């Protein structure tokens, strides 16, 4: 739930 | 008047209900494929941090039409879905279903949940960027997607949302056209809001390797048909008026339409492969305009319907395409004293007149004449309004003929809780099919008619019609009522499922749906003589051109009422066309040329028309005086077009030229 | 409540 890429 | 013997027995085993544990948030439904029975079920949930009630994100799917559902939502790691973009299907049977997922604040870009085989595998697929828009597949390659970003870029990817490629920086708007061609705006300085009217129409059919300006100064476009329409603004003016382009903008052609101002709006109603319908708002908040329909070219308009209810900024229209039988179109319009009336035409915007009222019906309060009056149409106004209108009308192209609304019979559409009427000739005759605001639902192309009550409380009774809605039956399908919301069956009217949505009466509800199969209240499959010879469009049976609308006739072969059979999913519509011979009412006045049943040369060009005749292609400048109706397939007769006039020496003739 | 499934120029 809501992941966070970069 | 209800020949199905013993339907409950018939209908009970087929009963499938699925209660769907676990929900408490807003739900979205989406068919995937034809004849897949596949049908996705998205939830998304958001719970206050500060409520030990953590929040939501659900996926169920189906694969025989709704009567049983698995939920997948492991498929897609629990992850919240953004409920602005739901659930993108792909064309046709691709199978293509695309979920956007909520990423963190922060992050580089967003994230997607691909699926190419109908649900039942899905992939995850980090993004170079914000989606600001739902994907778009290409009609031609649903492996083809495109969106807009956050930062107003247009992101282009050729392997179904894969990897993709930014291919211009500053877009507002993006269509595909045929063949994978895109068709897409762009502002030089600031904002799309900014360069409103001041922005640059572009074109790329190589996706992104290469570019075409086709349009500057460009408030907005549309796609309709073989049509390509621009709206462009005046120079040292803020008007604007309708361009239209055939060969996706390499030539373009000023429109024989009004140019209007900044709150003023064109709306393409409808548009086919020969023609489109152009309502053009009326200057002022009046909340009305004219529609235009316009030649093969979307060049020459003529005027076919003052006062066309149409409100503010483009807000809701009661225009409907009755979409069960050709020309035939319904819409409001607004009389001088501020009531509205419903008109319907039955050639293609030709000749608009009032709706024939039911033999039986009694007139409406708003009827000066007890005994004479005619049937009004409640749709998408009547609905925003706030009247007790569950639903818009309803016609399938599978089910000829028939027709259903709610509406009034008087002289203008009232304010009371509404009936449900029924047409199946298409527009021309009608009968009041259920006292009272209903749901409906069309399966097997006519060959069953479904219908729920409307109602403040819980239901649990269905209705059903197997002679085209004269006589009906209810089914109690459920013990314990539901609190109904809606009705989901698979796009095309052909299966014999339809679900009723709602929720049980409570301790917090639950939702549910019950499939209905009625495979086998129809257990006999149609033959032969269980159809009939119908003329589309008869007035006078006598008469030799008879059912004559736009050139010519169509016999169809209909199903009969007392006929309880199955057409099938694989049913095709049998029509056999006869062609009339021309008369002069198949033919439109060409520019320049009015009439008073003859097409004359006009004798003041004045308003748009000097407008076209000053600024348009001497092409178009040079008249037969006449040109023949869009889609009209009259062969012989008369011919009365030619090349006879040039009209530019005309106009410029009252100018003095340098 | 739920969620089954004219340009402007
Ligand atoms: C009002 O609704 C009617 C019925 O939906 C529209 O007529 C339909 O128009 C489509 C597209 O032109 C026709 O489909 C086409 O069929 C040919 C095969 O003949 C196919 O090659 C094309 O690719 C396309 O799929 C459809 O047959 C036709 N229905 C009829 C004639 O009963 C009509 O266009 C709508 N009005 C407006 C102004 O759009
Ligand atoms: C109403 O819903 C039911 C599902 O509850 C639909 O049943 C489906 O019917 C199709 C058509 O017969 C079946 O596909 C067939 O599968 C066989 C393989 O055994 C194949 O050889 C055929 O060519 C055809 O593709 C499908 O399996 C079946 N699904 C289930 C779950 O039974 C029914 O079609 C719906 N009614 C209507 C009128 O659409
Ligand atoms: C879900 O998470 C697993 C493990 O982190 C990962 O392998 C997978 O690619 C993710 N997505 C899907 C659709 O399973």
């Amino acid at each position: 739930r809501r992941p966070y890429i970069l | 008047c209800g020949r199905v013997r013993d339907f409950v027995a018939k209908l009970a085993n087929n009963t499938h209900q699925h209660v769907f544990d676990d929900l408490r948030g807003s739900v979205s439904l989406s068919w995937v494929g034809d004849s897949t029975g596949v049908i996705l079920v998205l939830t998304t949930f958001h719970v206050p941090l500060v409520i030990m009630t953590f929040g939501q994100s659900k996926l169920y799917r189906s694969e025989d039409y709704g009567k049983n559902f698995k939920d997948i939502t492991d498929l897609i790691n629990n992850t919240f879905i953004r409920t602005e973009f739901g659930m993108a299907i792909g064309p046709e049977n691709s199978g293509k279903v695309v979920l956007t997922a909520e990423v963190s604040g922060g992050s580089r870009g967003g994230r997607i949940f691909r699926s190419s085989d109908f649900a039942k595998n899905f992939v995850q697929t980090d993004l170079p960027f914000h989606p600001l828009t739902q994907m778009m597949y290409s009609p031609q390659n649903s492996d083809y997607l495109l969106a807009l970003s956050t930062e107003n870029g247009l992101w282009v990817s050729k392997n179904f949302g894969g990897k993709w490629e930014e291919i211009h920086k500053a877009v507002c708007l993006a269509k595909w056209g045929s063949d994978n061609t895109i068709f897409f705006t762009t502002y030089a300085n600031g904002s799309c809001k900014a360069d409103l009217g001041a922005l640059e129409l572009w074109r790329t059919s190589d996706l992104g390797k290469s570019f075409k300006t086709i349009g500057v100064k460009i408030y907005s476009f549309g796609l309709g048909g073989r049509f390509l329409f621009a709206s462009v603004m005046a120079d040292k003016d803020t008007t604007r008026r309708i361009h239209v382009s055939t060969d996706q903008g390499d030539t373009w052609s000023m429109a024989q339409l009004p140019s209007v101002g900044q709150e003023q709006f064109y709306s393409i109603l409808a548009a086919n492969d020969d023609m489109v319908f152009m309502h053009v708002d009326e200057p002022g908040d009046t909340g009305f305009g004219t529609i235009f329909t316009s030649d093969d070219r979307g060049i020459v308009y003529s005027k076919s319907l003052d006062r066309h209810l149409y409100t503010t900024t483009g807000g809701e229209t009661d225009f409907t395409n009755v979409t069960s039988l050709r020309g035939v179109y319904i819409t409001s319009v607004l009389s001088e004293d501020n009531s509205i009336q419903t008109m319907i035409t039955f050639d293609q915007g030709g000749r608009w007149t009032h709706l024939r009222k039911p033999e039986n019906s009694e007139c409406d309060a708003t009827a000066k004449n007890k005994n004479e009056c005619s049937l009004h149409i409640h749709a998408s106004y009547s609905i925003s309004q706030k009247l007790n209108v569950p639903m818009a009308p309803l016609s399938e192209p599978n089910a000829v003929g028939i027709v259903i609304a709610h509406g009034s019979v008087g002289d203008a559409i009232s304010v009371m809780v509404p009936d449900v009427y029924i047409s199946d000739d298409g527009g021309y005759s009608w009968t009041k099919m259920l006292e009272g605001p209903h749901y409906y639902t069309i399966l097997d192309s006519g060959g069953i008619i479904v219908a729920i009550e409307h109602s403040s409380r819980p239901i649990n009774v269905i209705k059903f019609s197997t002679d085209e809605g004269q006589c009906w039956q209810t089914y109690t399908f459920t013990r314990d009522p539901i609190y109904f919301t809606g009705l989901a069956s698979e796009p095309g009217a052909r299966s014999m499922n339809i679900s009723i949505w709602g929720f049980t009466e409570s301790l917090t509800s639950q939702w549910v749906s019950y499939t209905i199969d009625f495979k086998d209240i129809l257990e006999r499959n149609c033959e032969e003589k269980d159809y009939t010879i119908w003329l589309a469009h008869s007035t006078d049976p006598e008469d030799y051109e008879d059912g004559c609308i736009l050139g010519y006739k169509e016999q169809f072969l209909r199903l009969r009422k007392s006929s309880m059979c199955q057409n099938g999913r694989d049913y095709v519509v049998t029509k056999q066309p006869s062609i009339c011979l021309c008369s002069l009412e198949d033919f439109l006045c060409d520019f320049g040329y009015y009439r008073p049943s003859k097409c004359v040369e006009q004798p003041e060009l004045k308003g748009h028309d000097l407008e076209f005749c000053l600024y348009g292609r001497e092409e178009h400048l040079t008249t037969n005086g006449y040109r023949k109706i869009p889609g009209d397939k009259c062969q012989g007769g008369v011919n009365p077009v030619r090349e006879v006039k040039d009209l530019k020496k005309k106009c410029t003739s009252n100018f003095l030229s340098p």
